[PDB]
DNA sequence: CAGTCCCTGTTCGGGCGCCG
DNA sequence: AACGGCGCCCGAACAGGGACTG
């Protein structure tokens, strides 16, 4: 009884044609059981090879969840419908969500299954379930309703979502609610008891209309930033000063006022690396001046909503992972560090996966975008294991880099 | 008026803005003429082919070969111009079934659907786009033109349609027989069950009659009821499997096309024959771009070929998959970037074997290549069995712990244990983390001219030691490596080296043990001889330390 | 600052094997 | 002399960043 909102690809672009990657036995069995129930409920339908489009599919389990969830990698289809969920039917991002004391994330993706999808667009939602050892050909489906993980789903459902949340927002005007992908971000300055109580009221508000029982809690007011810090030693050697000048010179690309004149004068000659060099009166002055500039904010650094977010991650060792978020080089909007995440001291890929998910969550809260990641890892290594540790219902863009640490810039 | 078959049709369109094929026929021999007029007459009475007239302004040639060592023939076509204008299909064939992934079944039957493509209908509105004439005489009768009512052989949409139509027909039978396994690859059907031999034949005939309702015939010509079964190019026995006999050519003079077929068969044989190498044979296929050019076998390529023939002498076999037992994968180093592995569940009962010999990157080490081999085995195992095997690796836990905790890129190996089988994988040198007290400090630098290709490389040290070496036909990157090489040559067992070359430092910090560069290999040889080496980087053109001093000498 | 170079990386298409 | 699938080893074309030169 609902008219399907017409959806069209961006002009000059064809649908996604991404090959399905191999799935483990438990993931295939989970997807077969899930797709059988969705097919019985009319959410999906089997298709043939005359549909040239295809999108990868796999399965995840959220944090502390034993229930399999179907996850479609709609990254290719999303950027091929970018003028729809950003230009035509966009969602405004509240600047106060990051200021709230507690923010709970609620999975509302199941609500999209009640709204039908445009018949002309259903062919672009095709996915293929593989078989173990290629016993059977690929089992292809396509969506009949708004699919989870497609950015057009919250955009079309926004009109329906607003009417559902309208009574709750009038009851609590101080609560900020933001919707991104399959998730709902609810922030308030209430106490931990009062917050979780209001979250349960919102759950009952959605019930009167399979992961709604979960609630991942955030605290953006407790999110810390990792500045560039300089070492403080009692004695300095030639090697210590060479590393210090190397770090300050790279830092000059961010802070133009950093000087290395009086420090480079200490290295006059061809001295042994371990020779102790006492800092002169001017060297203490220049080093103290550079420590204050690192406390001053960078000039002309602000968020541009028309530009993409970029995120770089560095493996610092011993469970330490630093990161920077920027739109223009050396204009970091945020810098941070993670430590002692799951997989620390045993699994780099799980830590990197955790770090990517944390950075993306922060970016959704602060700016409403997901950054494109520059991952310090080989492509084949990441593509072999990353799905084993993914616990999020969205997937950011990423690329792979290899930059040896010539100087420890973000973590001494 | 042709009867519509029970199989559902697949709506096939064409790319917008394009029409159908209009290609003239190809003059063939009279042997092909008397081998196709009888086919179009039999397919016309069976409804597989209808006759058209002047209202069909299309045409397509129809060259044809035979069948492999058999009596019959295979009518082929040239839809290369139709494929360019036909819509793209998404292939549902995602891989090739491997016998090592088959589980134990008491009873096994291999079927073969006769006339596979000729039993599946074509789209009604698409039959008009398949026109072709058949001249009864080579230059007399013009020949009445026909069309296709089924799937033609040679059309790019025929395989995808048959595989999808076959699945829809088997779906109701599989739902009524859940305990029966049906491996469906193209038209060949592998049917297995743990039922008794008598009850198994009963369900086979039930399946043969089920497929017969849609016009799919399973004749007794290629019906297999007893081992050994020839399935997917293998020999299936009740408790083991092996590859069909592989014949390697033995010519006195080897060309280029002969080696390409040789390495191809060795790659196909390396799935169950352990220890096959193709490094020195494939090395002969470099540079030469003439398939009909004789290539003499190198002494290394001859010994490699001799060792592969001796492996193929003793017959080998693989076992089947048992889900109740763990999956084990063991890797060995064969030297020169060559790795071989075996996947098994019980000791010396290999499911399959394999090799990894890819050389990626100009500079690498055994630890990186072992990591790449683990990833290749992991993905291959998920395809075949859907799980990652436990690894047995010839690298110490302490060695691996040092590499991954100190590397700047994220790297990881799944659950594994050490196996003591030389040659062990190790790191051949370790760069120090702090400068070495008492070791001479070498400030190195190198500069070269872009135009004349001339350059210099040298060093200055804290003890007054100094060298400048002129270089001819070089680059700035080569002189920076040469400067470090000079410092390693002219220093004691412990040395501190200060450079401004991000290029050189990035190569050496990744602890390579092999390189496509003779200079890097010489640097590696020196790094191994040392007891302690500390590399430090400083920015150039900043008047820093001795780096400013050595910069004046080389530039 | 552009425009090169040097170096190293990925992508792709074809050679071969194998299946149908 | 056809089509589709997978694997390997190959080379040419292309991308991208440090570093030097006008
Ligand atoms: C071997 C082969 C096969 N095919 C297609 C056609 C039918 C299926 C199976 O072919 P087939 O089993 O060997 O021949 P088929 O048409 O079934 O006739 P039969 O020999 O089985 O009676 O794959 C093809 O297009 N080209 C080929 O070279
Ligand atoms: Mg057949
Ligand atoms: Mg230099």
């Amino acid at each position: 009884p609902i008219e399907t909102v017409p959806v069209k690809l961006k002009p000059g672009m064809d649908g996604p044609k991404v090959k399905q990657w191999p799935l483990t036995e438990e993931k295939i069995k989970a997807l077969v059981e899930i797709c059988t129930e969705m097919e019985k409920e009319g959410k999906i339908s089997k298709i043939g090879p005359e549909n040239p489009y295809n999108t990868p599919v796999f399965a995840i389990k959220k944090k502390d969840s034993t229930k399999w969830r179907k996850l479609v990698d709609f990254r290719e289809l999303n950027k091929r419908t970018q003028d729809f969920w950003e230009v035509q039917l966009g969602i405004p991002h509240p600047a106060g969500l990051k200021k709230k004391k507690s923010v709970t994330v609620l999975d509302v993706g199941d609500a999209y299954f009640s709204v039908p999808l445009d018949e002309d667009f259903r062919k672009y939602t095709a996915f293929t379930i593989p078989s173990i050892n290629n016993e059977t050909p690929g089992i292809r489906y396509q969506y009949n309703v708004l699919p989870q993980g497609w950015k057009g789903s919250p955009a079309i459902f926004q009109s329906s979502m607003t009417k559902i949340l309208e009574p709750f927002k009038k009851q609590n005007p101080d609560i900020v609610i933001y919707q991104y992908m399959d998730d709902l971000y609810v922030g308030s300055d209430l106490e931990i008891g009062q917050h979780r109580t209001k979250i349960e009221e919102l759950r009952q508000h959605l019930l009167r209309w399979p992961f709604l029982w979960m609630g991942y809690e955030l605290h953006p007011d407790k999110w810390t930033v990792q500045p560039i810090v300089l070492p403080e030693k009692d004695s300095w050697t030639v090697n210590d000063i060479q590393k210090l000048v190397g770090k300050l010179n790279w830092a000059s690309q961010i802070y133009p006022g950093i000087k290395v004149r009086q420090l480079s004068k200490l290295l006059r000659g061809t001295k042994a690396l371990t020779e102790v060099i006492p800092l002169t009166e001017e060297a203490e002055l220049e080093l103290a001046e550079n420590r204050e500039i690192l406390k001053e904010p960078v000039h002309g650094v602000y968020y541009d909503p028309s530009k993409d977010l970029i995120a770089e991650i560095q493996k610092q060792g011993q469970g330490q992972w630093t990161y920077q978020i920027y739109q223009e080089p050396f204009k970091n909007l945020k810098t941070g560090k993670y430590a002692r995440m799951r997989g620390a001291h045993t699994n780099d890929v799980k830590q990197l996966t955790e770090a990517v998910q944390k950075i993306t969550t922060e970016s959704i809260v602060i700016w409403g975008k997901t950054p494109k990641f520059k991952l310090p890892i080989q492509k084949e290594t990441w593509e072999t294991w990353w799905t084993e540790y993914w616990q999020a219902t969205w997937i950011p863009e990423w690329e792979f880099v290899n930059t040896p640490p010539l100087v420890k810039l973000w973590y001494q | 008026m042709v009867p519509i078959s029970p199989i559902e049709t697949v709506p096939v369109k064409l790319k917008p803005g394009m029409d159908g094929p209009k290609v003239k026929q190809w003059p063939l021999t009279e042997e092909k003429i008397k081998a196709l007029v009888e086919i179009c007459t039999e397919m016309e009475k069976e409804g597989k082919i209808s006759k058209i007239g002047p209202e069909n302004p299309y045409n397509t040639p129809v060259f044809a070969c035979k069948k492999k060592d058999s009596t019959k023939w295979r009518k082929l076509v040239d839809f290369r111009e139709l494929n360019k204008r036909t819509q793209d299909f998404w292939e549902v064939q995602l891989g090739i079934p491997h016998p090592a992934g088959l589980k134990k079944k008491k009873s096994v039957t291999v079927l073969d659907v006769g006339d596979a493509y000729f039993s599946v209908p074509l789209d009604e509105d698409f039959r008009k786009y398949t026109a072709f004439t058949i001249p009864s005489i080579n230059n007399e009768t013009p020949g009445i033109r026909y069309q296709y009512n089924v799937l033609p052989q040679g059309w790019k949409g025929s395989p995808a349609i048959f595989q999808s139509s076959m699945t829809k027909i088997l779906e109701p039978f599989k739902k009524q027989n859940p305990d029966i396994v049906i491996y469906q690859y193209m038209d060949d059907l592998y049917v297995g069950s743990d039922l008794e031999i008598g009850q198994h034949r009963t369900k086979i005939e039930e399946l043969r009659q089920h497929l017969l309702r849609w016009g799919l015939t399973t004749p007794d010509k290629k019906h297999q009821k007893e081992p050994p079964f020839l399935w997917m190019g293998y020999e299936l026995h009740p408790d083991k499997w092996t590859v069909q006999p592989i014949v390697l050519p033995e010519k006195d003079s080897w060309t280029v096309n002969d080696i390409q077929k040789l390495v191809g068969k060795l790659n196909w044989a390396s799935q169950i024959y352990p220890g096959i190498k193709v490094r020195q044979l494939s090395k002969l296929l470099r540079g030469t771009k003439a398939l009909t050019e004789v290539i003499p076998l190198t002494e290394e390529a001859e010994l490699e070929l001799a060792e592969n023939r001796e492996i193929l002498k003793e017959p080998v076999h693989g076992v089947y998959y048992d889900p109740s037992k763990d999956l084990i994968a063991e890797i060995q180093k064969q030297g020169q970037g060559q790795w071989t592995y075996q996947i098994y569940q019980e000791p010396f009962k290999n499911l399959k074997t394999g090799k990894y010999a890819r050389m990626r990157g100009a500079h690498t080490n055994d630890v990186k290549q072992l990591t790449e081999a683990v990833q290749k085995i992991t993905t291959e195992s998920i395809v075949i069995w859907g799980k990652t095997p436990k690894f047995k690796l010839p690298i110490q836990k302490e060695t691996w712990e040092t590499w991954w905790t100190e590397y700047w890129q994220a790297t990881w190996i799944p659950e594994w244990e050490f196996v003591n089988t030389p040659p062990l994988v190790k790191l051949w040198y370790q760069l120090e983390k702090e400068p070495i007290v008492g070791a001479e400090t070498f400030y190195v630098d190198g500069a070269a001219n872009r135009e004349t290709k001339l350059g210099k490389a040298g060093y200055v040290t804290n003890k007054g030691r100094q060298k400048v070496v002129p270089l001819t036909n070089t680059t700035n990157q080569k002189t920076e490596l040469q400067a470090i090489y000079l410092a390693l040559q002219d220093s004691g067992l412990e040395v501190n080296i200060v450079t401004d070359s991000q290029y050189a430092l990035g190569i050496i910090q990744a602890q390579p043990d092999k390189s496509e560069s003779e200079l890097v290999n010489q640097i590696i040889e020196q790094l191994i001889k040392k007891e302690k080496v500390y590399l430090a980087w400083v920015p150039a053109h900043k008047g820093i330390g001795g780096n400013e001093q050595v910069d004046k000498l080389v530039s």
